[PDB]
């Protein structure tokens, strides 16, 4: 019936978004390096849909790797604000998830989340590359559960 | 010792123009990439074939428990006095047995740096840093571990921790 | 190994011959079993039109000489 | 049944292009020792439907563009032309027969430049305007080398009809008479797609190019029109230089062999992306203005003589 | 002069060819046994119809019939 | 002219840079790089942290070279204490220091290429880098910021299988270098993009304090591993790869040679590593062994005090420079008698190099600047500190 | 006609795909996103003075079959040459140089 | 040469548990590589070990259709594997 | 392990011997669980040292 049709159709909508996430890393990190190793031959990220990364306008997920210092904090917000609406943020690192080896310093944002909402927090100083891959896969499980069409029908 | 790195008869002149005009030298690169599509990719099937690690791999913390069942942590404060990220708060009491144990223990896993300065300082092998690295979270609160998300955590991996401790104890 | 890039080409290898075989049989079926005559210069058209005049309204139809 | 032809002419190129997005991700992968998509379908056969059905659902944000009129006419111009340069393509049987066919393909190809100009100008940005001006310079500069290669070659088949190139090749490939033309043609087909060792525009490391401010649909189309004439300018090389078999009977063999060589020339561009550092904008030009254009003009003069002194003036028609 | 061409063939190995074929094509027509035919093979094509002239009896050559031994007979274009 | 602020997020360089540029048409009139986008306060925080609990600040200064950054500090703290690491530890630091130079160079050569547009060299080498990480993970426990080269030695002995596995990697790595070698060294496209770009004259390089491959690329003879030897490098034989025509290419060629020369040094270290212990064992400086602290009181007291309070290095100040893969990495550690330092000025090969960008990239277009940053191997952790 | 139908269909497909693009989706400063290239202009009119060059060179396909073949050859060569000498002057002028 | 690989490929496909078995692997695990089952596991996971493949693919798990309230057929998880077999799959220890 | 033709494809195209230097670890790798080790440890007055 109508309920079944809109459950199946967002299952389609969700499959398309999670299958192909094009992510743009914020670099600025020791975490970025690890991210690179996820793009590399050992744990190809492309195989999962993620791409070797594209620009801000065409990016579905932003991975903030590395300390978001006070001077870079305005820039992260504008790039987050310059992305298409279906848009998510994965915070890699224990220096973007809060503070870090560098936590209490005059120039360090205590969590990139403060600047922009964060969907999955990957923990680890250099979150092991597999970790990030688990975190990206966890975003894909979060994207599967979302039911935007059902909520509009149940409006 | 030092080494220099970058330092005409028609035979040579024609050879130069045979490598500039009928490009023959960008071809030694095209065959070079053709040599790799026919090799075996290094990619591992990720979720099913997780990559290789070592018994030394430092990940999610956990509080080991004596085989009897007695927490090993005796609230020394020898592990926040060294934790450089200033992440641990272990307020303690006499536990009403007369014994000496924590009422409080903490890591803020969004401040920790997985340096293992807490597993090598602990004179009792209570706090370790397990081989987890799939513990990402959708929220900030699930990373501020308490003594009960570290003790039942250590009530989980103890079959998998002790093998690695017993495997590396001599080298440590 | 590299075995797998083939599934992909296989579709771009039929997705590209569907057009060449298609255009070349929707011509031989919408032109009476004969290639679509090509009118490049005035004289070809005339002959083509003449044919239509000779038989049916269709160029394709042909009069063997019994007509 | 003419409409049956378009439906069987545009579906089998938008469904092919889609799997060039895939094939441009796997072949590049195995060179990088990394498997491409394997998961969404059996071997990535079902990945383009995902980001097709995904990009179109992302907000087509008109970002304070100067003029939507352009922002939404540029991306459509492109896919409009690119999917049109296929209409006169000379298969054993072309969708439409067009004397002046090769001119048609040349002219329409040119209009594309506008997409770059319009898109860059509308979307207000330094990068956008910068990239566009620089990009079209390239595109235009390479038209002048394409035309001559195109012209020169003509003296040999002796007409502007794509459909005759097949006959001219009834017994030999034109690659052997003109491999110099075919070299510079390859670069003028590989760099007029803003593609390959030559991707100055959309400079990604240096420039973030024009399509930068584009997303979701408006982007998809621009993209769809870069992979639907990545197959043209190889499909022409499989007509103008590499001549497959043509028999009055068995009219498929041509299409089949057309396949076999268009995929290589479409798979030959893929070795390039994964092999050459990008040319710098100055060098690209100096490649055409001071190296290719000279050789192209002289060889054009050579080909106007070859018929006369070999008395081989081709037959009109 | 002759050894200046040797570096210009090693470096700059393009303009050499472009000024070696620019010209080659100017001398091949003037020196070829077969350049005469291009203005002749192109002169034989009867694109428009050959209007016949009225007979007076004063014209011996004009071949009366398409198959007379007379007239422009091209046993040349054949096996040119 | 036109002030296009190169992207702080821009994929090029290391993504922590601004580089406001004046665009005189296509060419760039002037560059004013605005670094500071990653100044975490490393030097301020170290003053509040004990000498052991500050080592970690160092592997996170140039995250591409992990264990060489540490080797500086470790050398600096050792000199202040007048203690020297045991013989096996010194070879292990040279073994790990050369693995880091290979990994920094694989980082610098391959990332320079993707900026230029060559994408495959990065993928082939990065798989070779994951093999090398595994060596750090299998000796320290982390694939990065290992914190293994501590004051007095390494923290723990090499696992029983590491040296065989390092031989197998070094045995086959050389083919991987020239595979990149054939891909980029002779290509028309790479030589044109790299040759005669950012030429720096010899005296200008010394005056601008370049001190690295940037110094050697212009032909100046200085390595700091053969000029002022540290550890046991005085016992290993290698050839500095100096170059002429100081241009990006000559600098690239030098970086590819040092990877090859490092395989020669790694070869000697595996062939000649001595039996011994890995940390000086005066318990006042390096912590007592796990069995000893659990059976002898003097060791428990020494473990408790060292972990809780610290080494308490004697008052003094030292500037110790080691040849980090980027260039001379030096720590000016000023020390009061206290267990925690007073000042730690991290000289970053990179603060000097980025200053040179405006002089080196003059009369150059926008695209050349992407190559100019690439050939300085600048990672902003060291510059920003 | 057929050509009309095709080119028109080709447009409708393009438009639909942007129609669906702006409607299927169904603030935040999301929208927020120079000197003269004299060199460029030069390159541009260099191309204009050369594109017209082609326009005078396209007759070759139908002039090769002229009776005065010798004349065509001569007329063409001069064009191609005088245009090459122009380019050459530019070269010396360094106009071609970027 | 080419003769042998196709014979080996058809073997794997048919002996990976049957057609539905194939589909459930090919379409849930993207793997058809036959491998010695080191051991089944509570929750129904399956561990396999082919030493002839390279160092990343000689140890792979094949998860359960479902476990507890997880419904982990399509939702395969990295942490689903028990603590007992993490020591082996990540190859910290050869000991099964 | 690859069909000889395919691998000779990679040796000829690369120009270098390629069976010898593998980027993939098959038996090259040391197996894990190395036997346990025993690490090596008068007038030793600290005032002298
Ligand atoms: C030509 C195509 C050759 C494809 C091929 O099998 O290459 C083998 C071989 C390269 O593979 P390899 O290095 O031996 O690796 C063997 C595998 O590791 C181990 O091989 P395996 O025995 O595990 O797998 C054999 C394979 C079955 O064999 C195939 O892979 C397909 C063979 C097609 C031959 C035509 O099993 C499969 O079913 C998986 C096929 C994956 C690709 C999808 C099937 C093709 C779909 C096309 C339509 C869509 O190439 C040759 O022997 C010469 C090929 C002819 C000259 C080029
Ligand atoms: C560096 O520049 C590039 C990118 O931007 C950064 C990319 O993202 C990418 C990656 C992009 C892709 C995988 C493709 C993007 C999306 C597509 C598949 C476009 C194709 C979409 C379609 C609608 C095809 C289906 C066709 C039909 C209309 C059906 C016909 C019946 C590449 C390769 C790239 O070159
Ligand atoms: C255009 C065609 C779109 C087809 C989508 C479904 C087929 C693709 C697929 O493999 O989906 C797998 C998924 C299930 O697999 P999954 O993606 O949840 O996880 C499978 C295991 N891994 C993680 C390895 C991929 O099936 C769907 O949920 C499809 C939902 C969209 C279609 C719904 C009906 C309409
Ligand atoms: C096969 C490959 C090519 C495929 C091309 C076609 C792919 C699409 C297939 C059909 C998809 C149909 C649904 C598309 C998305 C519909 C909009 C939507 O999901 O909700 C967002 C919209 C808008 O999102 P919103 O209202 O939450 O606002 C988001 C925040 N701002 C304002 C910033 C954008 O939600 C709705 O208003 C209700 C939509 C109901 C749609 C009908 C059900
Ligand atoms: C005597 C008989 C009568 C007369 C006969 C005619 C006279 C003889 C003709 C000889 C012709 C020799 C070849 C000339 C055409 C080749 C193009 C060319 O001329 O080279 C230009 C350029 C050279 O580069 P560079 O080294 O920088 O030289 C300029 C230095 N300032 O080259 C380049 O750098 C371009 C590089 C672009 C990227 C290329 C990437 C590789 C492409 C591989 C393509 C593979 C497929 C090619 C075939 C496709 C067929 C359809
Ligand atoms: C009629 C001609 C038809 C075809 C015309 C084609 C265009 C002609 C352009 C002539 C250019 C003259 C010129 O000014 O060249 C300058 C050139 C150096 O200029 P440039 O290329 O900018 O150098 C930068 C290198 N990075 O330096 C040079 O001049 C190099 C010139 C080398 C060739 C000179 C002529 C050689 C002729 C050889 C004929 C055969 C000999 C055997
Ligand atoms: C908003 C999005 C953007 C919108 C614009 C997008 C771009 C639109 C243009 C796309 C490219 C079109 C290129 C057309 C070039 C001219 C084609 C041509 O001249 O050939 C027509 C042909 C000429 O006759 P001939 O060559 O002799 O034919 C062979 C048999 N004798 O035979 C004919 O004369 C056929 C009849 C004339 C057809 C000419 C082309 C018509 C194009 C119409 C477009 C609008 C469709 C209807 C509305
Ligand atoms: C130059 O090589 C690189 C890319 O390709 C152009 C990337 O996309 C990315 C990822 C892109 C973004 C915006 C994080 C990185 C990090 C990179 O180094
Ligand atoms: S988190 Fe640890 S690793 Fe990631 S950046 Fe901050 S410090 Fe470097
Ligand atoms: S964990 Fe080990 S160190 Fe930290 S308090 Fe408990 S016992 Fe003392
Ligand atoms: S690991 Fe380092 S940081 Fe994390 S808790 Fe133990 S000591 Fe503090």
């Amino acid at each position: 019936r109508a309920e079944y049709v809109v459950t199946k159709l967002d299952d389609l909508i969700n499959w398309a978004r999670r299958s192909s996430l094009w992510p743009m890393t914020f670099g600025l990190a020791c975490c970025a390096v690890e991210m690179m190793h996820m793009a590399a031959p050992r744990y190809d990220m492309d195989r999962f849909g993620v791409v070797f990364r594209a620009s801000p306008r065409q990016a579905d997920v932003m991975i903030v790797a590395g300390t978001l210092t006070n001077k870079m904090a305005p820039a992260l917000r504008k790039v987050y604000d310059q992305m298409p609406e279906p848009r998510y943020v994965v915070s890699m690192g224990s220096c973007a998830n809060g503070g870090g080896y560098y936590h209490y310093s005059y120039s360090v944002v205590r969590g990139c989340d403060r600047i922009v909402p964060v969907d999955i927090y990957v923990p680890g100083c250099p979150p092991t590359a597999e970790a990030l891959l688990y975190g990206i896969l966890q975003l894909q499980r979060k994207i599967k559960r979302e039911q935007k069409l059902k909520i509009w029908y149940r409006r | 010792t030092y080494k220099y790195v970058n330092k005409v008869d028609m035979k040579s002149a024609t050879d130069n123009a045979a490598r500039i005009l009928m490009w023959t030298e960008l071809i030694r690169g095209l065959g070079m990439t053709l040599s790799y599509l026919f090799r075996e990719p290094a990619t591992i099937n990720y979720p099913f074939e997780k990559g290789p690690l070592s018994p030394r791999f430092r990940g999610e913390h956990a509080l080991r428990r004596y085989p009897s069942g007695e927490e090993r942590c005796i609230a020394c404060k020898l592990c926040e006095a060294i934790c450089p990220a200033q992440a641990i708060t272990i307020e303690a009491e006499p536990r009403a047995d007369g014994s000496r144990r924590t009422t409080r223990y903490d890591i803020d896993m969004t401040k920790c740096i997985y340096c293992g300065f807490c597993q090598e300082a602990c004179p009792v092998d209570a706090i370790v840093e397990g081989p987890n690295f799939e513990f990402s979270t959708e929220t900030h609160e699930e990373l501020l571990y308490n003594k009960e998300k570290l003790l039942n955590n250590g009530d989980k991996w103890e079959a998998e921790i002790a093998a690695n401790i017993q495997a590396d104890y001599l080298y440590r | 190994m590299w075995f797998e890039i083939l599934p992909g080409l296989a579709i771009m290898g039929v997705c590209l011959v569907i057009p060449g075989v298609s255009t070349a049989y929707i011509h031989k079926f919408t032109n009476g079993g004969k290639e679509k005559r090509v009118a490049r210069v005035q004289y070809q058209w005339y002959l083509m039109e003449r044919d239509r005049r000779i038989s049916g309204v269709n160029r394709y139809y042909v009069s063997k000489g019994l007509e | 049944m003419f409409f049956i032809n378009i439906l069987t002419l545009l579906v089998p190129i938008l469904i092919a292009m889609a799997f060039l997005t895939l094939v441009e991700r796997k072949i590049l992968g195995y060179m990088q020792l990394r498997k491409g998509p394997n998961i969404v379908g059996p071997y990535g056969i079902l990945q383009p439907f995902a980001d097709a059905m995904k990009l179109f659902m992302k907000e087509p944000m008109r970002p304070l563009t100067t003029s939507m009129s352009l922002f939404i006419i540029a991306p459509t111009l492109s896919l409009t032309l690119a999917l049109s340069l296929w209409v006169p393509l000379p298969m054993p049987h072309p969708l439409i027969n067009l004397n002046l066919g090769i001119l048609f393909i040349l002219a329409t190809s040119s209009l594309s430049v506008y997409s770059i100009l319009w898109s860059g100008w509308a979307s207000n940005s330094k990068y956008s305007l910068f990239g566009a001006l620089r990009a079209v310079a390239q595109t235009i500069s390479y038209e002048v080398t394409m035309a001559i290669i195109l012209l020169s070659v003509l003296l040999m088949n002796g007409s502007y009809s794509l459909q005759t190139l097949i006959t001219t090749q009834e017994h030999m490939w034109l690659l052997l008479p003109a491999w110099p033309m075919a070299m510079m043609w390859f670069i003028s087909t590989l760099a007029e797609t803003n593609r390959a060792p030559f991707d100055l525009t959309e400079g990604e490391s240096e420039l973030v190019g024009f399509n930068v401010e584009y997303a979701a649909g408006p982007f998809a189309l621009f993209f769809m029109a870069e992979y639907t004439n990545i197959i043209l300018m190889n499909a022409l090389t499989t007509i103008i230089f590499l001549g497959p078999l043509y028999y009055i009977n068995l009219p498929e063999l041509y299409s089949t062999n057309f396949m076999m060589e268009a995929l290589l020339l479409s798979s030959t561009f893929l070795w390039i992306r994964a092999s050459y550092p990008r040319f710098r904008y100055d060098q690209l030009m100096h490649l055409l203005w001071k190296n290719f254009l000279p050789l192209t003009l002289a060889l054009c003069m050579w080909h106007i003589s070859l018929p006369i002194f070999t008395a081989g003036v081709p037959p009109y028609m | 002069i002759s050894a200046f061409l040797k570096n210009a063939w090693a470096k700059e190995p393009v303009l050499v060819v472009s000024f070696s074929v620019w010209g080659l094509a100017i001398i091949m027509p003037m020196i070829s046994p077969y350049t005469k035919y291009a203005s002749m093979i192109n002169k034989a094509t009867p694109y428009n119809y050959p209007v016949p002239v009225r007979d007076d009896g004063n014209m011996p050559d004009v071949p009366s019939h398409p198959q007379d031994p007379l007239g422009p007979s091209l046993d040349w274009l054949k096996n040119l | 002219n036109m002030t296009l602020n190169f992207g702080p997020q821009h994929p090029a360089a290391h993504g922590v840079l601004r580089l406001v540029l004046e665009l005189s048409g296509e060419m760039v009139r002037k560059c004013d790089p605005h670094i500071g986008l990653l100044h975490r306060g490393t030097e301020k925080l170290i003053e509040y942290k004990t000498y052991l609990q500050a080592l970690p600040y160092f592997d996170r200064l140039d995250y591409v070279s992990m264990m060489c950054n540490e080797q500086a500090y470790s050398i600096a703290v050792e000199k202040l204490l007048n203690i020297q690491p045991p013989p096996r530890a010194q070879w292990i630091r040279v073994l790990f220091g050369e693995i880091t130079r290979i990994l920094n160079h694989i980082m610098a050569v391959t990332t320079h290429a993707l900026d230029i547009g060559a994408m495959t060299p990065f993928f082939w080498m990065f798989e070779e880098r994951e093999k090398m990480f595994e060596f750090y993970e299998r000796v320290s426990g982390a694939r990065m910021h290992a914190a293994y080269i501590r004051p007095g030695g390494v923290h723990q002995d090499l696992p029983l299988g590491l040296l065989d596995d390092i031989y197998e990697f070094s045995k086959n790595f050389s083919l991987r270098i020239d595979e990149v070698e054939e891909m980029l060294t002779n290509n028309r496209i790479w030589r044109n993009r790299t040759v005669d770009i950012g030429v720096v004259t010899a005296e200008d390089a010394l005056n601008y304090g370049f001190s690295g491959v940037m110094l050697r690329g212009s032909g100046i003879q200085w390595d700091l591993r053969k000029t002022q030897p540290y550890d046991v490098y005085d016992q290993v034989e290698f050839d500095v790869p100096i170059g002429s025509r100081g241009d990006c290419y000559d600098r690239y060629l030098c970086r590819v040679e040092e990877m090859r020369q490092s395989l020669r040094i790694i070869e000697q270290c595996l062939n000649k590593m001595p039996p011994g212990e890995i940390k000086v064992d005066d318990a006042k400086v390096s912590p007592p062994k796990r069995a000893e602290m659990k059976t002898s009181m003097e060791s428990l007291i020494h473990h408790f005090k060292l972990y809780t309070e610290g080494y308490q290095v004697p008052p003094g100040a030292t500037y110790t420079a080691i040849e980090a893969p980027k260039g001379e990495f030096g720590v000016y550690l000023v020390s009061d008698g206290s267990s925690r330092p007073y000042r730690c000025k991290i000289k970053a090969p990179g603060f000097a190099h980025l200053a040179g960008l405006d002089k080196m990239s003059k009369g150059h277009m926008l695209a050349d600047v992407v190559a100019i940053i690439g050939t300085q191997d600048i990672v902003f952790g060291e510059i920003d500190r | 006609m057929n050509l009309y139908t095709v080119i028109f269909i080709n447009i409708l497909l393009s438009l639909t795909l942007i129609l669906v693009a702006f409607w299927l989706p169904q603030y935040s400063e999301k929208a927020n996103p120079l000197p003269f290239s004299m060199k460029f202009f030069l390159v541009a009119i260099t191309f204009l003075l050369f594109d017209l060059e082609i326009a005078l060179l396209l007759p070759l396909p139908w002039a090769i079959q002229t009776i005065k073949t010798s004349t065509m050859m001569i007329m063409a060569f001069i064009l191609v040459t005088i245009l090459s000498l122009g380019l050459a002057y530019e070269w010396t002028q360094k106009g071609l140089e970027w | 040469e080419l003769v042998e690989v196709l014979k080996r490929g058809v073997q794997q496909v048919t002996g990976h548990g049957g057609l539905r078995g194939l589909l459930r692997v090919f379409f849930r695990a993207n793997d058809i590589r036959i491998g010695t089952l080191v051991g089944e596991d509570k929750y129904g996971n399956k561990y396999y070990e082919d030493n002839k493949q390279f160092f990343g693919r000689h140890r792979w798990v094949i998860y359960t259709t479902e476990m507890n309230g997880k419904n982990t057929f399509w939702d395969v998880d990295g942490s689903m594997v028990p603590p007992e077999w993490h020591r082996w799959l990540h190859c910290m220890t050869d000991d099964p | 392990s690859a069909t000889r033709v395919i691998q000779k494809l990679r040796n000829w195209a690369s120009g270098q011997d390629l069976q010898a230097k593998l980027q993939l670890r098959y038996q090259e790798i040391a197996k894990r669980t190395q036997p346990p080790p025993k690490l090596p440890v008068s007038n030793n007055y600290y005032c002298t040292r």
